[PDB]
């Protein structure tokens, strides 16, 4: 720092219905994937793990760096069980 | 303002 993407991850698990949104809203930043904003009482409030500007790297061994937002939401409305993400905390 | 700041980035939910 500043230099660097540094030296944490943080892997969290969180619940997905299937056909339903978990209720993050995701940006990207150059290649990255960035968490913006969150739906109340969605699954991503209530597991109290996803917060704005957390980067994310890979959700369920899908490599997620890189990828424009509008495939990962075609990727994620694909998508259900227990989701692991791996981030880069804000 | 109104021009020389960058645009919003698109954001998308999931
Ligand atoms: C966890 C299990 C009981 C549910 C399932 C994954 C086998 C089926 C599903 C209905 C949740 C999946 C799908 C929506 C894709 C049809
Ligand atoms: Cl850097
Ligand atoms: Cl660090
Ligand atoms: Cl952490
Ligand atoms: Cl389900
Ligand atoms: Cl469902
Ligand atoms: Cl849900
Ligand atoms: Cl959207
Ligand atoms: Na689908």
């Amino acid at each position: 720092g500043p230099l660097g993407s540094g030296e944490t991850v943080k892997i969290v698990r969180i619940e997905k219905a299937r056909d339903i949104p978990l209720g993050a809203t995701v940006r990207n930043e150059m290649d990255s994937v960035i968490i913006s904003r969150i739906v109340k009482g969605g699954a991503a409030e209530k597991s109290g793990l996803l917060h704005e500007g957390d980067e994310v790297l890979e959700i369920n061994g899908i490599e997620i760096r890189g990828k424009d937002v509008n495939e990962v939401f075609d990727l994620l409305s694909d998508m259900h069980g227990t989701l692991t993400f791996v981030l880069i905390p804000s | 303002m109104w021009n020389l700041m960058p645009p919003p980035a698109m954001e998308r939910l999931i």
